[PDB]
């Protein structure tokens, strides 16, 4: 009578694993740490055979998120020990900003006490696994990469149909274009061309030769056409280039400091 | 029911090389036909009357997780299901030995989990940027749907149901799955996936305006996705197959509205500034240099929004062509990024709905409306300046 | 009916059109 149908089938599922035990459990691996439940290790969850083939398939969807987590923050760490660009530093802050969010989202979930089945869990992480699916891909080999790439790459995808990648690359844009103006200002009032790890179309004329090593007729800055990106139109490229030259010309060797400064 | 042991495991897949922008990244349980994981069990155990109700149970359980594209205890992936290939055609094998009411309601449920499986592919692939921009709003709106209507639906009134209510059957599962016209979304949304699909397979398998012309090529190349106007002639298409419809057309309609938004932008800063930004190849034109003056035209007639077999379509596609043109030109003589709304005092609205620019002859007035504009402007500096 | 010519003006403009086509084809087709 009042017995429902998950009541009725309950006794063909009595050497399985109950969705209490599974909910308990897989918040940690969402976040990818590991549990007696689900052995989590470096690479692989490994899952009990308690557990059906039908909520395994769910499962495997489920914990792509705290696949995805892992691998980021494993990337997060392998870039906060190198000397990077600054921009590339935008996109790890990015990063980490997302797994902030991602954070506080599954604990939000799951703190709140009202998932209480794995399709609702699904259902309701499916746009962060998304989000981390777009991260992944975008940060593959993100250490081969210059900045100026990744801004090519984020143009492209602001226009994507899909709203969720507007408003990612966008964001990632915004943060290492930022930086961007702040390359170009370093350069336009200071002249000055720093940590640029060759991302900036100015760069520092190294290549010298004996004639002309004080830098009596010639000015070691070099303009690198081919490397000028889209967003500056030649013509300003050029003349952004002037004014650092004009500026350390006039600073280095006019003297004409107080004026300059 | 006794555990086999199997040791499954989860992870990411290692290479990513062939693998759609939003696709799986991980890698799948493994098949019941391969792994069984479970006893069989042999469902005639508990056919009897008053034992049927529980093989319901049963049978419900699995409709549950076959609705979300997963095997379930009586209902098992085709024998040649393969889900490390996602081409993979998509059937279901039902458990001989199950009621026949069962079988037959199940035939009818799985199908809509079949559409749900194809579905959700199809917008992954959808993703690639391959695949045109309209064609990938589309492939959002999809995703949308899935999670707004259709797993919230399965989510919050199905499976809640199966584990609350004690007289949930079958009957009602079926009931429910068409009262709330989900169904009839999937469909919609799918018949659209086969349209498009079919439309690929076939790309996949296959003077009387000299007067008026600058240096103007007709690009004839079909392309193998039906990007721009050749998707967007498909709803179309689907709003002509079901006018009478209301339900139906409306949602046709809100999803034209919407993968058109983007489409209908680029459109409109076309005409009234003569900025066309096409990274994906979607617009009616485009042109060569990506000194350099010499500007090839090109028209691509596979995007067009009217094939323009007729004197009224060329003529306005010409129109719309010279528009942007004049705009462009303005914006190179005076080394503007933008020609303001200041300027020649014509105020030319956005398209804010595609279908409406399309409907009647709005898109002669509307670029009746633009060519004035970039026409006024430019005469008056070229005649003054 | 009657073995009858279409209209005089009617042909002259005809073949002033198509004297004029003739020479802009001359041209356009390779310019």
């Amino acid at each position: 009578s009042s017995v429902t149908l998950r009541q009725l089938s309950n006794p063909y599922y009595v050497n399985t694993i109950p969705e209490e035990d599974i909910l308990k459990y897989v918040s940690y691996t969402l976040l990818a740490t590991t549990s007696a439940l689900f052995p989590f290790d470096h690479e692989q969850i490994q899952i009990p055979s308690k557990i059906p083939n039908f909520e395994s398939g769910l499962l495997h969807l489920i914990f792509e998120a705290g696949l995805l987590y892992q691998s980021l923050g494993y990337k997060v760490e392998k870039f906060r020990m190198l000397n990077i660009s600054p921009m590339k530093k935008a996109l790890i802050i990015e990063i980490s900003e997302e797994l902030q969010n991602y954070t506080a989202f599954v604990n939000n979930l799951v703190s709140s006490g009202t998932v209480v089945s794995l399709k609702s869990l699904y259902r309701e992480i499916y746009e962060n696994i998304i989000r981390l699916r777009i991260y992944c891909r975008f940060t593959e080999h993100l250490e081969e990469l210059s900045g100026d790439t990744f801004l090519i790459e984020l143009n492209i995808f602001k226009s994507h149909g899909d709203l969720t990648i507007r408003k990612i690359a966008t964001n990632l844009f915004n943060s290492m274009i930022s930086l961007y103006y702040e390359y170009l200002m370093n350069w336009l009032t200071k002249g000055l061309l720093r940590a640029t790890y060759g991302e900036f179309f100015i760069a520092e004329n190294t290549d010298t030769n004996g004639t002309d090593d004080d830098f009596i007729y010639h000015i070691p800055i070099e303009f690198n056409q081919e490397r000028v990106p889209a967003f500056i139109p030649k013509e300003l490229a050029y003349k952004i280039f002037m004014i650092g030259k004009s500026y350390i010309f006039l600073e280095k060797y006019c003297k004409e400091v107080q004026w300059t400064n | 029911m006794e555990i086999k042991e199997v040791d499954d495991r989860a992870e990411l897949l290692r290479y990513t090389n062939n693998i759609p922008l939003l696709g799986k990244l991980v890698n799948h349980q493994p098949l019941w036909s391969t792994n069984p994981k479970l006893k069989s069990f042999s469902l005639e155990k508990i056919s009897a009357p008053d034992q049927r109700r529980v093989q319901e149970a049963l049978v419900v359980k699995d409709l549950l997780n076959v609705l979300i594209g997963l095997e379930g205890t009586y209902i098992r992936y085709f024998n040649d299901y393969e889900p490390s290939d996602p081409e993979t055609p998509i059937e279901f094998k039902i458990a001989k030995k199950m009621d026949p009411s069962f079988k037959t309601f199940s035939r009818r449920i799985v199908r809509y989990g079949k559409q749900y499986m194809i579905l959700t592919r199809a917008y992954e692939k959808w993703s690639d940027t391959s695949f045109g921009m309209v064609l990938q709003r589309f492939a959002y709106e999809i995703r949308r749907f899935l999670e707004d209507v259709y797993l919230k639906t399965l989510v919050e009134r199905l499976e809640r149901d199966f584990n609350k209510v004690p007289n949930f059957s079958i009957r009602e599962l079926e009931q429910i799955i068409n009262e709330t016209e989900v169904n009839k979304q999937m469909e919609l949304l799918y018949n659209i996936y086969e349209e498009i699909f079919r439309e690929i397979e076939e790309r996949r398998t296959n003077e009387s305006s000299l007067h008026l012309r600058l240096m103007v090529a007709f690009d004839t190349t079909v392309y193998p996705v039906p990007k721009g106007g050749a998707i967007l002639k498909i709803f179309q298409q689907k709003i002509l197959e079901n006018l009478g419809d209301r339900s139906s057309v409306m949602f046709l309609k809100k999803l034209l509205n919407n993968i058109s938004q983007d489409y209908c932008t680029m459109l409109y800063e076309w005409l009234t500034q003569g900025i066309l930004n096409d990274p994906y190849q979607e617009f009616m034109t485009y042109d060569d240099l990506e000194r350099a003056w010499d500007t090839q035209y090109f028209i691509r007639k596979d995007v067009l929004l009217r094939d323009c077999d007729s004197e009224e379509d060329k003529n306005l596609l010409f129109k719309m062509l010279r528009t942007g043109i004049l705009l462009k030109v303005v914006r190179a003589s005076l080394q503007i990024p933008t020609i303001p709304s200041n300027s020649s005092d014509i105020t030319i609205q956005e398209i804010n709905d595609f279908a409406d620019l399309m409907e009647g002859s709005n898109l002669e007035l509307y670029v009746d409306k633009c060519y004035s504009r970039a026409n006024e402007i430019f005469l008056k500096l070229f005649f003054q300046g | 009916d009657v073995p009858m010519s279409q209209p005089l003006k009617e042909q002259e403009v005809r073949e002033h059109q198509m004297k004029k086509e003739r020479f802009d084809r001359a041209l356009e087709s390779k310019l």
